């Protein structure tokens, strides 16, 4: 009945797709190289951690980002592909913003990343638009009850990013340092800013 | 088209393989999988064969059983391929040579696809908006949890794109038209049966319809 479809080694077939094109010389010679540089060393979470950890320190900057996150994203050059239109959320007390793509895996790749397994997992797209604090607990986020949940579900050519809440904890700390707390999770929406005490 | 890929809503699933700030370990975790990328742009930019709508649009064109079993970056490996095939730039046989055996691509579409429509409603941040109530047969960029509800408008986008239903076929009927966040109240959108305050979804102007 629901028997899969034969095929053959995954790898095999991915070659296979390549050495096609290639024998045809449609694929320019270090193309393939070349973007995986782009997707390993490139886009990186870090470059969203320094727009957040600006938009904290400059007023100026914050207000650029919440009216018009492509400039703001302009600004660094941090623009690409799958980020040519950014609209960054930002998370007051009363408000938690998480970002999904329950028909694909749509990401601001330049400034979060490329979409972890767990963002492009079956679970997560079907879920977290259902029963977000369920998923985020479950996670190891606990969102209070007072706290309104919005989950942005990235469907058109709009890519997000969002705005962590600023931990208390630091009192005066340097750019730098705020740099190291806002992780990946924190720039998708999954996850809180916290002091590392260690 | 109301696949499989239009999982938000669906119930059953277990819970999602992360805690946050997990170690998720390299960007790729096998050889091959920055090529599914890498040929779509390949595809997309050098030899504009196709649009980044229509990689989305063979995916969701696979069998049911093969895309509930096949992992994400493989699922691209497919799409890509069959896409390849269907412009005439590759032939399956090929592949399957190549690979040293079986190459089971996509299902051919069932749909010549949907022109932008010509009835230009321009809507304004704070309107409530319903969403219209249409079933698509072919590729289409809104999620079945959204038909007929009403949520109200929060931002309109600066730029405009080609609609989704003509281009994610090749089609020239594409037009351009603005794109709008529409905030559903999470009640509207699943009833008691919501765990949440808001979902905000991005629809395409030919989407929606103004609500009274
Ligand atoms: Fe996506």
């Amino acid at each position: 009945e629901n028997a899969a479809p034969a095929q053959a080694a995954v790898s095999d077939r991915a070659w296979a797709l390549f050495r096609a094109l290639d024998g045809k010389g449609l694929v320019p010679d270090g193309y393939v190289e070349g973007w995986k540089k782009t997707f390993e060393e490139d886009f990186s979470p870090r470059r969203g951690a320094e727009l957040v950890a600006r938009a904290w320190t400059d007023p100026e900057f914050r207000q650029l980002l919440l009216t018009d996150g492509t400039a703001a994203v302009a600004q660094y050059g941090y623009l690409g592909p799958q980020g040519e239109y950014i609209v960054a959320v930002e998370d007051t007390p009363t408000l938690k913003n998480v970002i999904v793509c329950s028909l694909c895996s749509c990401t601001a790749w330049p400034i979060l990343g490329l979409p972890p397994t767990w963002y492009k997992s079956f679970e997560y797209r079907a879920r977290v638009v259902r029963e977000p604090r369920k998923v985020l607990s479950e996670m190891g986020t606990e969102i209070a009850s007072d706290i309104e949940i919005r989950v942005y579900d990235t469907t058109a050519e709009t890519r997000y990013m969002v705005l962590p809440q600023r931990p208390a904890g630091t009192e005066g700390w340097s750019q730098e340092q705020l740099q190291e707390i806002v992780t990946k999770d924190c720039l998708i929406g999954v996850a809180i800013p916290q002091v590392p005490t260690v | 088209m109301d696949g499989v890929h239009d999982l938000a809503g669906v119930q059953g699933f277990g819970k999602v393989p992360h805690t946050v700030d997990a170690d998720i370990g390299p960007t790729f975790h096998a050889e091959w999988e920055h090529l599914p990328y890498s040929l779509m742009f390949a595809g997309v930019a050098e030899l504009g064969a196709f649009s980044v709508d229509e990689v989305r649009y063979v995916v969701e064109r696979m069998e049911p059983r093969h895309y509930m079993m096949t992992p994400y970056y493989e699922r691209y490996v497919i799409g890509v391929a069959t896409l390849m095939v269907e412009k005439g730039i590759l032939t399956q046989d090929e592949l399957e040579s190549l690979a040293g055996g079986p190459f089971p691509l996509s299902r051919p579409s069932e749909s010549e696809g949907r022109p932008a429509p010509v009835e230009t409603t321009t809507f304004e941040v704070g309107q409530r908006v319903r969403v219209r109530d249409e079933y698509v047969p072919g590729h289409i960029r809104m999620p079945a949890y959204c038909r007929g509800r009403v949520g109200t408008i929060s931002h309109r986008t600066t730029e405009k794109w080609p609609f989704p239903d003509a281009i994610g076929h090749g089609r020239n009927d594409a037009g351009e038209e603005p794109t709008y966040h529409v905030k559903f109240a999470a009640e509207e959108l699943f009833g008691s049966d919501t765990d949440g305050g808001s979902v905000v979804v991005d629809l395409f102007e030919g989407y929606l319809e103004p609500a009274a």
